[PDB]
This record gives structure tokens, sequence and C-alpha cells, in this order.
RNA sequence: UUGUGGUAGACGAGCGUUGUAUUGGAGUUGAAGUCAAAGCGUGAGCAUUGGUGGAUCCAAUACAAGUGAGAAUGCCGGCA
RNA sequence: UUCUCGCAGUCAGACAGUGGGGGAUAAGCUUCAUUGUCAAGAGGGGAAGAGCCCAGAUCAUUAAAUAAGGUCCCCAAAAUA
RNA sequence: GCGAAACAGUACCGUGAGGGAAAGGUGAAAAGAACCCAGAGAUGGGAGUGAAAUAGAUUCUGAAACCAUAUGCCUACAACGUGUCAGAGCACAUUAAUGUGUGAUGGCGUGCGUUUUGAAGUAUGAGCCGGCGAGUUAUGAUAGCAAGCGUUAGUUAACCA
């Protein structure tokens, strides 16, 4: 099955109105001070008050 | 003020830029950074050396303050593409269409940029009107 | 035209179950590589024909309008001769007779050879022949310096 | 002579395509849509002009017939009473006057009303 | 050329009205009152400004229906399925929905519109002498 | 104060200092015309017209009304005609009413 | 005064493009091209101003045409 | 609308009324004669309709009188007996 | 315009005979951007040369379709060949013109060519844009119009200068 009639450049902008994109939740690590995305380590390997990985 | 910096040839393709040229338009500078550096999609690695390329030469060769920058508008406009021959099934054949973008980010330290661009293209009016008079009153004068 | 251009007399595609349209060569007139169907061809001929009695009228209505009027002064051999082939000698005629931006013609019945190797660095004024001069170069003239036995062979050339 | 075309089929098409200016999408932008719009276009124009000499009279033979059933008069009855009295006053004037001049077309529905026709 | 004529800017002028329909026919009431929200008997009507009066009608279950209407005559209401044609009769519709049948009359009687919406919300039809809109102080006529 | 007036063939409802567009007239801008055919002055209505009631009025300006363009067309009938008109008119005031 | 719907079709009058011949004129103080604007014509069409552009162009009278694109499952290039 | 000369296009028609043939006094059937319309003709009535009725569009006017048809509302316009 | 303005009968297609493209322009002069900043670099932003760098090697001019950004207006109870005639409100000010941009709302409204008695067409052709694309030439005949020459008229063809 084919599209018997051409789709304007309205049609295809109202179903990507549905496309955008969210902004992921990020915070501050407590000994570094760089955003980092929510819920997860480090850049430097320090999530909370525990060393997980060596410093980048 | 406008500070700009850009990006000829990009190989993402625009559909998939301006999804994330929108995450950042209207941001501060040190917000839309964050924002840039912890985004899962390919096309943020490299809107993000545009973006800190844009404030070097915004603090240094225009020489703006830097804590008043924001993102005015950073779009991805369509770059020339490349076409390549898939081969089909049966022996027949299809043009496959590599997308390039022109990338281009522009940040302002005025909060009120729009006006000063209106304001040109008004003047820009005044000065086709302010001739065309000219002209009649020299038409009446012979 | 279609036949002589370079090409593929063959059919490009089959005529029936392809869904392109109907081609019969790649030469064809709406076709980039170009048979022109018409165009021009060197065999044209451009040539009028015009009855001996009617030159003989118009030539002769040309030459009334033209004489008997302004910068229609009669010229002999000897200024045809005391210009000694330098051009300056007849610019300065020409200044003198202020017939400078004049097209002026001269009209010779002898082809003096002073006179030719003058006047043919100015791409302005020009000499010719009795036998040589036509409507249009008469017309043209706009000025025109006339010698007496030329004048004398346009009585007899009328008849 | 190798005449070719160029200025001449893109000052002509343009002139369609401003004529069709403020329409929706490929009717503005594509020359064929716009020409076949501004054709329709000016058919539709055509048509309204004659449409509307018809459908003003008949709203202000609406005002009129409404302003006299106020007083216990009728349309059908009124005009025949300005033919009588030879009073000719065109339906829109009569109209103006009942929105613009209540007193003054009071005045004229009681002439035509009781006094002697002629 | 000529002078144009005047034409409401949105002017509202709107006002209430009460009407009892006692022993009203159904047709003979449902006319004067698209009429009334119309706002066709107005001396100024500029037909794209609504320019119409509300209305609201007592005592619909005491209208009358002449003749044998009252079991002859049936009222259709189809949904979008199979077999969802629901009928009534002129006696069923006098009893158990009185107010739904005058207000589908009165719409019938109004032009296909985007305005027409409008025009059918103005009319508040009760099925009782009460009602909840003696706060707008709405004037009282007879028969329309 | 108001006068019923019939110039070309439309009937003006005039005030003092009113201008209002009538059809072409063929007179110079800034004469004085007279128009004649008045129908209702103040509250005296003449029946055909009324008699001596003049309305006086100064012509404006002669321009040309909105370019119409009139674009006949058969379809799929090989006829597509198009023509233009500009319709003059004149615009002229009100300044005194005749007893 | 009588008229002016119109396909196939017949007749008449004009517009526009390129070049040539005669005249005149403009142009690095900015020509053609090209974009925009709230102009002029009965129609093909024609101007004015401003931006871009960087070297040719315009008016009149005649002449000669590869002289007018919306359709051919038309050809080529680009893009949906 | 006759005569002479130049240039054509047309040779698939349709429906309505009237008189018939074929069909079954069936066909929006088929074949004729005649009056009209459409083809090549918009407007108003018929709710919507190529052919039915009223008529023939040069352009503009927010002027007036009418034809067929109609006057409770949609939708312009009526009342008496 | 030769298929071929460039290194074209090349690239490429076919076992082979054979078939057969596209692609030109910086600036007067490379004076072709040293140097600084961001970046891994290409590159970009400044600096410099230049009359011009929005002439930067992507290199004369740069159209439309197409893709994005924004001032102003409208749009989430609404049956839409998308327009037209009226029409509020909103925002501006022009080839000064009963001005321009949008259009809450009301009336009316089934595209363009082709071929058919008859197409909105459940017949057909076109996805859109731009370029190209179809009544000619040579030799004769007839007819209309006009000019030259005329009542023992009119006119030359080849060829020669
Ligand atoms: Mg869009
Ligand atoms: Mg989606
Ligand atoms: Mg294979
Ligand atoms: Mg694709
Ligand atoms: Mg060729
Ligand atoms: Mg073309
Ligand atoms: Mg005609
Ligand atoms: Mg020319
Ligand atoms: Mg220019
Ligand atoms: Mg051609
Ligand atoms: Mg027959
Ligand atoms: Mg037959
Ligand atoms: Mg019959
Ligand atoms: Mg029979
Ligand atoms: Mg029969
Ligand atoms: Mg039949
Ligand atoms: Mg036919
Ligand atoms: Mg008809
Ligand atoms: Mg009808
Ligand atoms: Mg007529
Ligand atoms: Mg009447
Ligand atoms: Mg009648
Ligand atoms: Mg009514
Ligand atoms: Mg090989
Ligand atoms: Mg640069
Ligand atoms: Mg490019
Ligand atoms: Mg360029
Ligand atoms: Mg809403
Ligand atoms: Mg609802
Ligand atoms: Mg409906
Ligand atoms: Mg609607
Ligand atoms: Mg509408
Ligand atoms: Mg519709
Ligand atoms: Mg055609
Ligand atoms: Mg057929
Ligand atoms: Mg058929
Ligand atoms: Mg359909
Ligand atoms: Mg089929
Ligand atoms: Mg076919
Ligand atoms: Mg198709
Ligand atoms: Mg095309
Ligand atoms: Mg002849
Ligand atoms: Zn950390």
């Amino acid at each position: 099955a084919v599209q018997q009639r051409r789709s304007s450049k309205h049609r295809r902008d109202k179903r990507r109105s549905h496309d955008a994109l969210t902004a992921q939740a990020l915070s501050v690590c407590q000994k570094c001070g760089k955003k980092k995305l929510f819920h997860r380590v480090c850049s430097c390997g320090m999530y909370g008050d525990l060393r997980v990985k060596k410093a980048y | 003020m406008i500070a700009f910096a850009k990006q000829f040839r990009v190989r993402i393709s625009p559909q998939k830029a301006r999804l994330v040229c929108q995450l950042i338009v209207g941001k501060k500078t040190a917000d839309a950074q964050n924002i840039l550096s912890n985004t899962p999609k390919k096309a943020a690695t490299l809107i993000a050396k545009l973006l800190n390329s844009a404030i070097a030469n915004a603090t240094n060769n225009h020489g703006m303050n830097g804590d008043a920058l924001y993102v005015f508008e950073c779009v991805a406009n369509q770059g020339p593409s490349m076409k390549r021959t898939i081969p089909r099934a049966k022996g027949s054949s299809n043009m496959i269409t590599k997308r390039s973008s022109n990338l281009v980010v522009k940040l302002s330290d005025n909060p009120n940029e729009r006006q000063e661009l209106i304001k040109q293209q008004k003047a820009l009016v005044k000065k086709r009107v302010e001739g065309q008079q000219k002209a009649k009153m020299a038409r009446q004068k012979a | 035209t279609k036949g002589e251009v370079r090409g593929g007399g063959k059919k490009p595609y089959k005529q029936k179950h392809t869904g392109k349209a109907r081609q019969g060569s790649t030469r064809n007139p709406h076709f980039v590589g170009g048979g022109i169907v018409f165009g021009p061809k060197p065999n044209r001929n451009y040539s009028l024909k015009l009855n001996k009695k009617a030159h003989t009228a118009a030539l002769h209505t040309v030459w009334s309008e033209k004489l008997a009027s302004d910068n229609t002064h009669l010229v002999d051999q000897n200024l045809f001769n005391k210009t000694e082939g330098k051009t300056k000698v007849m610019m300065q005629f020409l200044k003198s007779a202020k017939l400078l931006d004049k097209n002026v013609l001269f009209v010779v019945n002898t082809l003096n050879t002073n006179l030719e190797q003058s006047t043919s660095n100015i791409k302005n004024v020009q000499v010719k022949h009795l036998d040589k001069v036509s409507v249009r170069d008469l017309m043209l003239a706009n000025a025109l310096l006339v010698e007496k036995e030329v004048l004398k062979a346009l009585e007899g050339k009328f008849k | 002579m190798r005449i070719k075309g160029g200025k001449q089929t893109r000052v002509r098409r343009k002139k369609w395509l401003k004529q069709a200016s403020g329409s929706f999408g490929t009717r503005h932008a594509s020359y064929k849509v716009a020409k076949q719009t501004v054709i329709q276009a000016a058919k539709y124009a055509y048509r309204d002009r004659r449409n509307k000499k018809r459908d003003f009279r008949s709203l202000w033979i609406l005002r009129l017939n409404a302003a006299l059933r106020e007083q216990g008069m009728t349309y059908s009855v009124f005009i025949n009473l300005l033919k009588k009295h030879n009073i000719e006053i065109n339906r829109k004037v009569l109209s103006e006057l009942a929105i613009k001049e209540p007193s003054k077309f009071n005045l004229i529905v009681q002439k035509v009303k009781s006094e002697q026709p002629k | 050329k000529t002078s144009m004529l005047t034409k409401e800017q949105a002017n509202k002028r709107r006002q209430w009205y009460i009407v009892d329909a006692a022993g009203l026919v159904l047709g003979k009431l449902a006319v004067k009152a698209a009429d009334l929200i119309r706002g066709k008997n107005k001396v100024d009507f500029t037909p794209n400004q609504d320019c119409g009066d509300y209305l609201i009608i007592i005592n619909s279950d005491q209208v009358v229906l002449t003749g044998n209407k009252k079991e002859n005559e049936f009222w259709y209401h189809h949904s979008q399925y199979i077999g969802g044609i629901k009928k009534v009769s002129g006696r069923d519709m006098l009893k158990k929905q009185s107010d739904k049948l005058v207000y589908n009359a009165v719409k019938g009687m109004l032009p296909d519109n985007r305005l027409s919406r409008r025009w059918i919300t103005k009319v508040h039809v009760f099925k009782g002498d009460k009602h909840n809109m003696e706060a707008q102080k709405p004037t009282t006529l007879n028969w329309s | 104060m108001h006068a019923i007036v019939v110039c070309g063939s439309k009937q003006y409802l005039v005030h003092e200092n009113d201008t209002f567009f009538v059809e072409k007239l063929e007179a110079p801008v800034g004469k004085e015309i007279q128009l004649d055919k008045v129908l209702m002055l103040d509250e005296k209505i003449g029946a055909p017209y009324l008699e001596k009631a003049r309305v006086v009025c100064v012509v404006e300006k002669h321009g040309l009304q909105r370019k119409v363009n009139v674009i006949k067309h058969i379809s799929q009938k090989h006829h597509l005609k198009k023509y233009g008109h500009r319709q003059p008119y004149t615009k002229l005031k009100v300044v005194r009413f005749v007893h």
C-alpha cells in the first residue's frame, strides 16, 4: 500500500510535533561540582561518599 | 552584538540535529554546556565543540562579558548531499542520499537583540521610500 | 537534423511493460542530445529580384531628391589631385567645408589615385565610381561631392 | 539565430504568483497551482459581484420589514403605499433612515399611512 | 460609488426574556423562539454578530400537538452503530423528555452554521414552573 | 440637517460637511456644483422630487476606483479571456443646503 | 441608430525575444542580470525607487528569424 | 437565405413535446418526420440535475420595475373572505 | 556548437561487434590569509593583503522548487477544490493611495488540459521547480493585396565584369 495523494509540508510537521526531545535531569556532584545526570556515578568515580572507580 | 561559529558539511543530518539544537536555544552559557554534555545523542558532541569555539571567539575576539551570553540561535542548515547506488534485488538499484548539515551557532549579550534586526529591516525600507520621494520631487521640479 | 547528429539508431528501452514513456531514439528533438527539427540551413536564398526599370526609377528619384539640395556641391580634378595623397589636407578640406560629421560621398568617373589614397583611413567618408554607387550608398551620404563629368554621365545614363 | 528564453517566462509567471499571494501553501508557491487559483478566484469575484447586488437588497428588505412590523405595518403594503403616494426612495436609504434617523423614518411612515394618495 | 450602510461592530444589546408555553403549539412556539433568538425581528440586523436576545421557556410538558400526532408521529435518533435507531412517539416525548423535544424543534429551524450553536445555546427550556434563572431579571412576554 | 439626493442613479443621505463619492460628472476640481434632484429635506419630503431644493457641493477629486480584473474562462473549452476595469469616480463634499 | 455568450473554424489589429542597418542617448558619480515594494495600461505587457551585481545597454524607423511553454506514462538537472 | 471567387471545419450526437415503425403501448432502448434546448450558453425555478420552464452574460453600481417560481422558519417576500 | 572548450571516443557498459557521458570563469596582481584564540585536526572567529574577503581556493552573477529562524495577526465544538463578496478586532505606515499585514464571523462555491452526446469524475495526463521541446527550407501552381512598365507590351535564365 502506498499514498495515492502526496502529504503536504504541514501534515509532516503535525506528525513530528511529538518528536521533540526531553532534557535529562541533572545534578551536582558533592565533591567536584561538575554536572552529572541524576542517579549515576560522576566522572571522578565518586558516588555520594563512596569511591567507585579511579579518577578518570 | 552577535558572535557566531560555523561548521560546513557536518556528517549529521539536519533532521537529527535540529532535535538537539532546540534543546539549547535561549539557554544560558553554562546551562547550555551542561545540558549538551550529558545527552546521549550523536549530534551532541559536535554541537558542543561548535558552542565552545563560539564562546571562545566571543570573549576573546569580540570582547564580550562572558556571564551574559545566551544562545541566540542554533540551527542546522541543509548541506550538500552525496549520491550512492545501493544494489537492490532482482537487478534493480536505488539512490542513497548521504545528508550533510551546515551547523551555525550564534550567541548575544543583549537580551533585546531581535529589536535591532527589525530596526535594520525598517531602515532599509525607509531608505527605499526616501529614494522614491526624492525621485518624485525631481520629476515635479523638471 | 535528427538524422545528421551522431547517435544510436536503436530503441533505448522496449516499447511496452516499462514504467518509462515510449522512446525511439536518444537524439530526438525533445532530447538533450539534440536533434534540431527544422533549424537554419545553408541553402537558403535570401535574395530578391527587382525589375530593371523599377531600379532605374528608384535611382532616378533618389538622385532627384539628393541633388539640388545642401551639401551637393560640384568637384573637379584639381582638388582631387591637390590632396597630394595626404589625409591631413583632406581633413583640412572637410573642416573648411564644414562636412566633418557628414558622411560625404565622392562620386568619381576616372578613379583618381590621390583621392583614393586619402579618404581610406577615414571610416566616415568614401569614394565610388558612377557604375558602383547604388540607392543605399546615395541616401546614406547626407552629403556628396559630384564631379562635373560624373554629372554629364548621369543625364546620359538616365536616358 | 538561436533566440533563448529568459526573463520572458519568469516575468509572466511571477505576475500570476503575485496575484495568488496569501494562499494556502503550494497554492502560492508553484506557478501552476497559483494560476489555477487566480482564474478560479476571478470567476468567484465575478459571480459574487452580481450576488452582492442581490444580497444587499435582501438585507435592506429584511431590515425595512422588521422596522415596519414594530409599528403594525407590513413590507408588502408599505411599498404599495409608497407607490400610490408617488414617493420614490431606495430601500437602502429607507433602511439607513430607520437605523440612523428614527424620527424622520417615522415621519415617512406616518404620511404614507393615511394621507390622501396624490 | 455610494454610501455604505451601518453594521453593528460586535455590539451586545442582548436582553433576557420569559415565555410560558402553557398551551402553545410546538411549531407556532418554535418559529417565534427562533426569530427571537436570531434577532431577525430587531431593527438593526447584522447577520454575523448574533444580535439576538436570550429566552427562557416555562411549562414545556404542557405544550400540545394537534391531531393524532401524539401517537402517529415519531421522533428518530440514530447512533453511529447498527440498530441504534431509537424512536419515541409524540406522547412519549410529551411525558418523558419534553424539554428535549422543544430544544430539538427550535434547533431544526436554524440555518446550518457556526453561529447556530451559540443561538441554540441561548435557549433555556424548563419542564416546570421553577427555574434557577431568576437572577437575570428576565422580562415576561406572552406567545413568543 | 440631512437630505436625500439622487446623483447618477444612486440615492445618498447627506449631512452638513459630508463627503460622498458619485459617478463621474464631467466637472473640474474646485467648482461649485448644484445637485438638483432632492427627495427629502429636513422634514418636508416631496413625492416625486422636491422643487427648488438644491444641494450645493464642491468637487474634491476625480480619481479612479481600484483595478478589477475580469478573467472569463470556459473550462476545457480553449477560452481564456482577460480584461481590466478602473471605474472613474468624483468625490464631492456638501457645503450648504439651498432653502 | 443597430449591436458586443461562444467550441471547430474564417477575418482584422497588436504585444514580446534575439540579431542586423540608419539615426540619437546612457553607463565604475555604476549597464545587463537579480530580489523586494502599498505603481501604469483593455490585453499581451510597461515603468519608478532601494538592495545585490560589476560592463555593457537603451529609444525610434525598417529588415531576418532556431521568436513566445502547463500538460506529449515528454528529455536533462535539482529537490520534496 | 440569390450568383462568382479564396479558406475552412463537420460525416460518433444527446434529451424533452408531438405522429409513427421495430420491441411487449418496456427500457435513460433502436430507427425516422417536426418543433426546441444542450453540444458551442452562464443566470433564476425545479433541494441537488447538459437537454424540462423563464431568458440570452460588453464592464462597473450596496439603484428601480418585472418573467417562470414563490411569500410560517431554514430563505427575500401576504393579506383579507 | 562536432559525441568530445578539461587528458573524449576517455571514464563506464558488453565475451564480442558495438553503445557511450558529465564536467569552463578567484582577483589588476596570489599579494592564496604570517600571527592569536577554541579545537585532536580539518575548520571556524579575529588579525593581515586587497578597492571589494558576503571576491578565500565550496572561488563571476546566484532564480525557483526545497529546508530552517524571527517581528505582526489568526488558529485546539471543528465538515474545509481552501477561494470570493461582506465583516469586527488586532499591528503598522505606503510608488498617499476611498493605505497595508492577518482574518473571529455571515452569504456563495465539486481543480487545469485531453477526448467525448455527456467528465467534480469511481475515465485519462502531470510529485514540485528550472532549462530544452512540435508549422520550416528549396523548387513550382493558384488566389488576395501593392509597386514598376504598358498597348506590336512585359521580363530575363545560364554566363561575363
Ligand atoms: Mg514548516
Ligand atoms: Mg513521530
Ligand atoms: Mg545479481
Ligand atoms: Mg527520497
Ligand atoms: Mg547538438
Ligand atoms: Mg522556455
Ligand atoms: Mg465574440
Ligand atoms: Mg531590438
Ligand atoms: Mg539593478
Ligand atoms: Mg522554439
Ligand atoms: Mg438522429
Ligand atoms: Mg444515429
Ligand atoms: Mg422521442
Ligand atoms: Mg412505437
Ligand atoms: Mg417510439
Ligand atoms: Mg438514446
Ligand atoms: Mg464535440
Ligand atoms: Mg443553463
Ligand atoms: Mg437550481
Ligand atoms: Mg449579449
Ligand atoms: Mg416589485
Ligand atoms: Mg407572478
Ligand atoms: Mg422571510
Ligand atoms: Mg571493457
Ligand atoms: Mg572569512
Ligand atoms: Mg553551492
Ligand atoms: Mg558565487
Ligand atoms: Mg474555539
Ligand atoms: Mg456542539
Ligand atoms: Mg453539510
Ligand atoms: Mg463555511
Ligand atoms: Mg467564507
Ligand atoms: Mg464545497
Ligand atoms: Mg493547452
Ligand atoms: Mg471516451
Ligand atoms: Mg462514451
Ligand atoms: Mg473524487
Ligand atoms: Mg481505467
Ligand atoms: Mg485514453
Ligand atoms: Mg498520474
Ligand atoms: Mg517541467
Ligand atoms: Mg501574387
Ligand atoms: Zn565528581
